[PDB]
């Protein structure tokens, strides 16, 4: 019975992410800072506020956004940061 | 031929032999795969 | 030593812009074509 | 292997090592000419007995 639970685990968690929309425009150069606003000495080097150059609803036009990403998320290349991901698998 | 890499925005030149058969002239150096004009390949 | 600086743009793989390369063609956003590196010795 | 993205790669054919010969099958002569023999009379018990 536990190998069917987590047969059964497994695929409803699969079937719950692939509908989900597909962040695989993401995996581009991302310049990073440290996140120093009211920063606790616990939490120096755990956010970082990455900009990157990304697409909008029209193919040849672009915007340029920023996100805080948790430290363990964002792997450095070479302030020019990548999502871990980006070397083993699409993220939904 | 220039592809693409882990990175969308970086690009990558790179090089493969390949066999005549599979290889297509367009346009003496500039050549396309044959499945470029009829299908998506897998 | 052929430095590779791209003295003015993003520097990806297969050339050098102002505008940065899009993450959707083999261009540059903006600037659609890809700019020669200067090169020093 | 060369990667074309996150979790996919395309895999190229390199350097031949050592000189370059095409592909080739051997089928034996004599049994192929036997084979052979063996199908035309089994033709020939269709098309005639002296149909060339
Ligand atoms: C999002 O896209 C925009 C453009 O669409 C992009 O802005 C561009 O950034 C590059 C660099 O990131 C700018 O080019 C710079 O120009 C200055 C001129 O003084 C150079 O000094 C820069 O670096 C040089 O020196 C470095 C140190 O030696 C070298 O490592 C480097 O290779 C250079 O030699 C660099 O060339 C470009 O001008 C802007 N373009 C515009 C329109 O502002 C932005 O960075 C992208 N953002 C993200 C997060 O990807
Ligand atoms: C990869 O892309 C670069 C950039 O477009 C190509 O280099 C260009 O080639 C044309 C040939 O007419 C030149 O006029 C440009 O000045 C070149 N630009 C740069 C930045 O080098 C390159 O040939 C492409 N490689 C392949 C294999 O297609
Ligand atoms: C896809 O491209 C190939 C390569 O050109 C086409 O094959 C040619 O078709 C023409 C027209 O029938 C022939 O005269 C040529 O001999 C074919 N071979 C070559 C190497 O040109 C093919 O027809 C194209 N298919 C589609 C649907 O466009
Ligand atoms: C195939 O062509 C390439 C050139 O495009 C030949 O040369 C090598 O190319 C690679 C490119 O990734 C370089 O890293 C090597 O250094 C090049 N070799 C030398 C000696 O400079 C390559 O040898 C060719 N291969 C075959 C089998 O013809
Ligand atoms: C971010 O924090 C790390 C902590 O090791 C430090 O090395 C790095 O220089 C800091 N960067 C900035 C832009 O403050
Ligand atoms: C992918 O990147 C990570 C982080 O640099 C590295 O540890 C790993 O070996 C890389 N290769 C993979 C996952 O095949
Ligand atoms: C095929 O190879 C075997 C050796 O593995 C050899 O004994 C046999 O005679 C060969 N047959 C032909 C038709 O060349
Ligand atoms: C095939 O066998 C026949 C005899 O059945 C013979 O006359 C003929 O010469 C043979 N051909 C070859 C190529 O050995
Ligand atoms: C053809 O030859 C066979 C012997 O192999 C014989 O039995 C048969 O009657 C012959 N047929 C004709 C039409 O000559």
């Amino acid at each position: 019975m536990v190998e069917q639970m987590h047969t059964d685990i497994i695929s409803l968690w699969d079937q719950s992410l692939k509908p989900c929309v597909k962040l695989t425009p993401l995996c581009v150069t991302l310049q990073c800072t440290n996140v120093t606003n009211n920063i606790t000495d616990d939490m120096r080097g755990e956010l970082k506020n990455c900009s990157f150059n990304m697409t909008t609803e029209l193919r040849d036009k672009k915007q340029k956004v920023y996100s805080l990403f948790y430290r363990l998320d964002v792997v450095q290349i070479n302030k020019e940061y990548r999502l871990i991901n980006c070397n083993t698998s699409a993220i939904t | 031929f220039n592809m693409t890499t882990e990175l969308r925005d970086k690009k990558q030149k790179v090089y493969s032999l390949f066999y005549r058969l599979d290889v297509v002239q367009i346009n003496n150096k500039e050549y396309r795969l044959i499945n470029c004009n009829t299908s998506a390949i897998t | 030593n052929k430095v590779k600086s791209c003295p003015s743009g993003e520097d990806c793989g297969i050339g050098c812009c102002y505008h940065g390369c899009s993450a959707t063609d083999y261009g540059c956003w903006d600037g659609s074509s890809y700019a020669p590196y200067s090169y020093t010795y | 292997s060369i990667r074309i993205g996150p979790g996919q790669a395309f895999y190229a054919t390199g350097d031949i090592i050592g000189d370059i010969r095409q592909a080739h099958c051997n089928v034996s002569k004599a049994t192929w000419n036997e084979t052979l023999g063996k199908v035309v009379k089994q033709l020939r018990k269709h098309f005639g007995n002296n149909t060339i």
